[PDB]
């Protein structure tokens, strides 16, 4: 389970 | 590990 946290 | 960036 990969989470793509975006930033800015 | 399985957290990934996205700018």
């Amino acid at each position: 389970s990969k989470t793509f946290i975006q930033v800015x | 590990k399985n957290v990934l960036y996205r700018r």
